[PDB]
RNA sequence: AGAAUAAGCACCGGCUAACUUCGUGCCAGCAGCCGCGGUAAUACGAAGGGUGCAAGCGUUAAUCGGAAUUACUGGGCGUAAAGCGCGCGUAGGUGGUUCAGCAAGUUGGAUGUGAAAUCCCCGGGCUCAACCUGGGAACUGCAUCCAAAACUACUGAGCUA
RNA sequence: AGUUGGUGGGGUAAAGGCCUACCAAGGCGACGAUCCGUAACUGGUCUGAGAGGAUGAUCAGUCACACUGGAACUGAGACAC
């Protein structure tokens, strides 16, 4: 606090690390899909999310949230992810852009329709 | 006319040439405080006079050495 | 003992929480003038230098409504952080109600002056 | 761009006169003026303070068919030029050319003079400006295109101009059917319904 | 060889020339020691056409300067 | 003629033998809107009667500020508690530039123009303590120059 | 010549402006935080309604702000994180009081420089704006010179707190 | 350990360990030398009430580079996209 001892070691500023890593200051990344699987969320909720793992461009191996209701990735799927991570789900820190490379759109969507990458009826 | 620097010397085992200490105060710029800084710069002496401790004046001259662009005015004060 | 001036404010600033209405502490010539500032602009009432090989310097004190006429009063170049101002950077305390007194080369002096004097300095303190 | 929709909702959302209509008939009679629009229009439920300067905000937006982008640099715009950024605010805004002509009454309402201005019907100092958004000048005339005189909805609107309260700070010649705009208008001019204050603090969120 | 020449210095379609001294080598639009004036082919109201500031256009012309054709036609037109 | 605004209303509780009592608190700022102003709390089992005595016992309790005249005068910075707040003079046109917890303060007091801000903990009970505390302590020019036995030649 | 060729996006539990019904029933799913959904859900999906924005609308990625949450302005250390176990002491930082000198700091002015563009102020030209441009301001800095001696630094001479 | 000075000589358009011969043991460094990682720099740009923080696209000034390493030639000017 003392001004002299400001003088010697000024004040320092933490920089925190990203959330989203495997992304690398890039807004998304195009990944494949190793492993499509479902897993329990935590304490106060229950449900079967379904997420898969993906193998980015980049090496990275990391497993990202799949919006919506119902979609058509595989093993060996092309799929774009996105950041944001889900709270209930451990280790998930990314979101699989619905309506880009592989992953379609969530059928029969009619609110929100471009968050979920839905065609115009 | 000419700039002439006023320090104290530190050092005259060399041949032809002593090392005088300047001394600075610059702010700091955020907070605002003098700290005393340090400059020293190898001054020539054709002929050797000053020794260790004398304050003494310098010119921004011909580079004669290496490291040695500063030449002496006189001794000022003198470390009797 | 390393700052003789901010000394006199708190000695000043103390007596004041206390009600007390005069204080005596050893002088010099900037506590004496600093005075000279204060008592000019009526803060206080009068002040008086006993002059012997050790002199004093003694304050009689204001009180308007019970509260005591300097609501605060803050010291600005410490010693530690000597502080120096030009005239157009002179604190105004309180919108200009207050005073900061500053001591320039034609003497020590306010805030007010210094400005139609056009001369900086040492902004001392800051007074209310 | 521009709304393009119902206008008593505009008016039903806040409970005010917004002058999106002709003065042929009061609201009243052409719209339930006393519901907010919608299935839930008979609620109650008190507004939040960020709520009404927000409703402050688009009775500004929707009088004049303002959008915020033009009406944000009107703000800074306003929030630039000195004096009181409040009272720089709704000059900015009075001084369109939509506004002028709706003022020199050759449209019943500023919908109408958007559209007839936009038309190149209307010009001012002697030069088309096809523009809503031209902001003009004091002593700046503005006239109606020669070919547009005989338009039957500036001669229909100068007459609907009579009753709706003579502006003072802009005279009208019907014959000639052109006007000149004397000097911008200060606080009094303007309606006092509106509050200029929320304007400011709603932007400073 | 230092030159006065024109940089274009307006928008697309609507030129605008700032009479400016520099040595030839330099860019058009980049490095000059001195501006001296400006020249408007597409002035239309109040904006003054061609300003020279005949002052300064003699000292560097005195010195070697080389105006181009065109500027050598806009100096003559200025004081003409 | 009295402009009353309500700052807040909170749900508070203790526990007896067997379950809880809930109580409600308000605290709400009343003032003339020119140069009166006075803050108050109430307790009471429901809202309707929560608000309503925090009414009476703001009224009761009022101070006379001496604003400059639309404005405040001077930059002044006030604390209570770990509450602290600086409030600065501000020219004609800007609105109320302060936290909704003293907004309501500034408002009803008839101040109109006034740049302020919270430092510490933003408490809407203790804040609306110090911005108090601070128009308390407001002093006019011509105040300042009778406790100096001066004219406003100190300006 | 003919309204004829031209409206979509996000959201509606609180933060945050804006709500009902239907289907589902801790499943499906939502989700920035609080959190919602286990059979009468304004928080899920749909419909209607409304809200905000509009040839744009949201999401992500990143910086600053809010964050007084690195506190010089502008924070703390009895118990919330924080006084070294305790002395001495080097560099450093700071130093009682009086007189005189000096002028590095300090203050004022002048000069040179601080490229142009940009930021800002007053105008001018594109139908306005974006944009361009005239002049001014600024570049809070550095260097030199001239004045001043209240305080600091230095020098010389003292005094006893 | 040409390391830091001195002396003589050479060399450059020009001073200089720039090079060399000899003599001395010097020179820098907690005011951060040396080493490691990163990085073109500035005017400026973003944000901020400001102080500050982040950043160095477009445009402008300087610098360095031209498939990698090195070298000279010509030329006023290069160790030369």
């Amino acid at each position: 606090a003392t001004i002299n001892q400001l003088v010697r070691k000024p004040r320092k500023r933490m920089v925190d690390k990203s959330d989203v890593p495997a992304l690398q200051n890039c807004p998304q990344r195009r990944g494949v899909c190793t492993r499509v699987y479902t897993t329990t969320p935590k304490k106060p909720n229950s449900a079967l999310r379904k997420v898969c793992r993906v193998r980015l461009t980049n090496g990275f191996e990391v497993s990202s949230y799949i919006g919506g209701e119902g979609h058509n990735l595989q093993e060996h799927s092309v799929v774009l992810i996105r950041g944001g991570r889900v709270k209930d789900l451990p280790g998930v820190r990314y979101h699989t852009v619905r309506g880009s490379l592989d992953t379609s759109g969530v059928k029969d969507r009619k609110q929100g329709r471009s968050k979920y990458g839905a065609k115009r009826p | 006319t000419v700039r002439t620097l006023t320090g104290r010397v530190v050092s005259d085992k060399m041949d032809k040439t002593v090392t005088v200490l300047i001394e600075r105060r610059v702010k700091h710029p955020i907070y605002g405080k003098y700290v005393k800084r340090s400059t020293k710069l190898h001054a020539h002496d054709e002929s050797n006079q000053c020794r260790i401790g004398d304050l003494v004046t310098i010119r921004e001259t011909r580079p004669l050495a290496k490291t040695k662009a500063w030449t002496l005015v006189d001794i000022v004060e003198r470390a009797v | 003992m390393q700052d003789p001036l901010a000394d006199m404010l708190t000695r000043i600033r103390n007596a004041q929480m206390a009600e007390k209405t005069v204080v005596s502490m050893p002088s010099s010539k900037l506590k004496a003038a600093v005075a000279k500032v204060l008592k000019d602009e009526g803060y206080i009432a009068d002040f008086q230098i006993s002059s012997e090989v050790k002199p004093q310097l003694s304050i009689e004190l204001k009180y308007f409504e019970g509260k005591p006429v300097i609501e605060e009063v803050k010291r600005i170049s410490r010693p530690g952080l000597r502080q120096y101002k030009s005239v157009e950077q002179l604190p105004k305390v309180r919108g200009g109600l207050g005073v900061s007194i500053v001591s320039t080369n034609k003497g020590v002096m306010t805030d007010r002056a210094a400005r139609a004097a056009g001369v900086g300095g040492e902004v001392l303190c800051t007074v209310f | 761009a521009r709304y393009i929709g119902p206008k008593c909702k505009l008016s039903r959302r806040e409970g005010t006169d917004l002058f999106l209509k002709s003065g042929a008939r009061a609201l009243d009679s052409k719209c339930k003026a006393e519901n907010v629009p919608g299935q839930h229009g008979q609620r109650r439920g008190r507004l939040s303070d960020y709520g009404l300067q927000l409703r402050e905000k688009q009775k500004v937006r929707r009088i004049y068919g303002v959008l915020e982008r033009q009406f944000r640099g009107y703000y800074q715009e306003a929030s630039r030029r000195k004096g009181s950024t409040g009272e720089n605010l709704l000059q900015l805004l009075e001084c369109r050319l939509d506004n002028v002509v709706y003022r020199m009454g050759f449209g019943s309402t500023r919908s109408e003079s958007r559209q007839l201005v936009s038309h190149k019907a209307i010009t001012v100092n002697g030069q088309t400006v096809n523009i809503p958004s031209y902001q003009v000048k004091a002593g700046d005339v503005v006239a109606v295109r020669e070919k547009s005189k005989n338009q039957l909805r500036i001669a229909q609107a100068l007459e609907l101009c009579g009753q709706r309260g003579r502006v003072e700070w802009v005279e009208v010649d019907l014959d000639k059917k052109a006007g000149t705009f004397k000097s911008a208008p200060a606080r009094s001019d303007l309606s006092a319904d509106i509050n200029e204050n929320l304007i400011v603090e709603l932007y400073s969120k | 060889m230092v030159t006065i020449r024109l940089a274009r210095g307006g928008s697309k379609k609507r030129p605008f020339y700032h009479l400016t001294v520099t040595n030839s080598r330099n860019a058009r639009d980049g490095r000059f020691v001195e501006r001296i004036g400006f020249f408007n082919p597409v002035a239309t109201g109040g904006e003054v056409r061609l300003s020279v500031d005949q002052e300064r256009a003699t000292y560097w012309l005195g010195q070697g300067a080389q105006p181009s054709e065109r500027v050598a036609q806009l100096l003559k037109d200025a004081a003409k | 003629g009295y402009i009353e605004k309500l700052v807040q209303v909170n749900r508070v509780a203790k526990t007896v033998k067997g379950g809880r009592i809930f109580a409600f608190t308000a605290l709400t700022v009343v003032g003339d809107g020119k140069g009166r102003v006075g803050f108050g709390r109430g307790k009471a089992r429901e809202v309707p009667a929560a608000i309503q005595k925090a009414m009476e016992a703001a009224r009761r309790n009022m101070i006379q500020v001496d604003l400059n005249g639309t404005t405040l005068q001077y930059p002044t910075k006030s604390a209570h508690g770990a509450s602290k707040v600086y409030m600065q003079p501000a020219s004609e046109g800007t609105g109320i530039i302060a936290g909704g917890a003293m907004r309501a303060v500034l408002e009803v007091a008839g101040v109109q123009n006034v740049l302020a801000k919270c430092y510490g903990s933003t408490n809407p009970v203790n804040v609306v303590y110090a911005t108090f505390k601070g128009l308390k302590n407001m002093q006019a020019p011509e105040a300042v120059a009778a406790k100096r036995g001066k004219s406003v030649e100190e300006i």
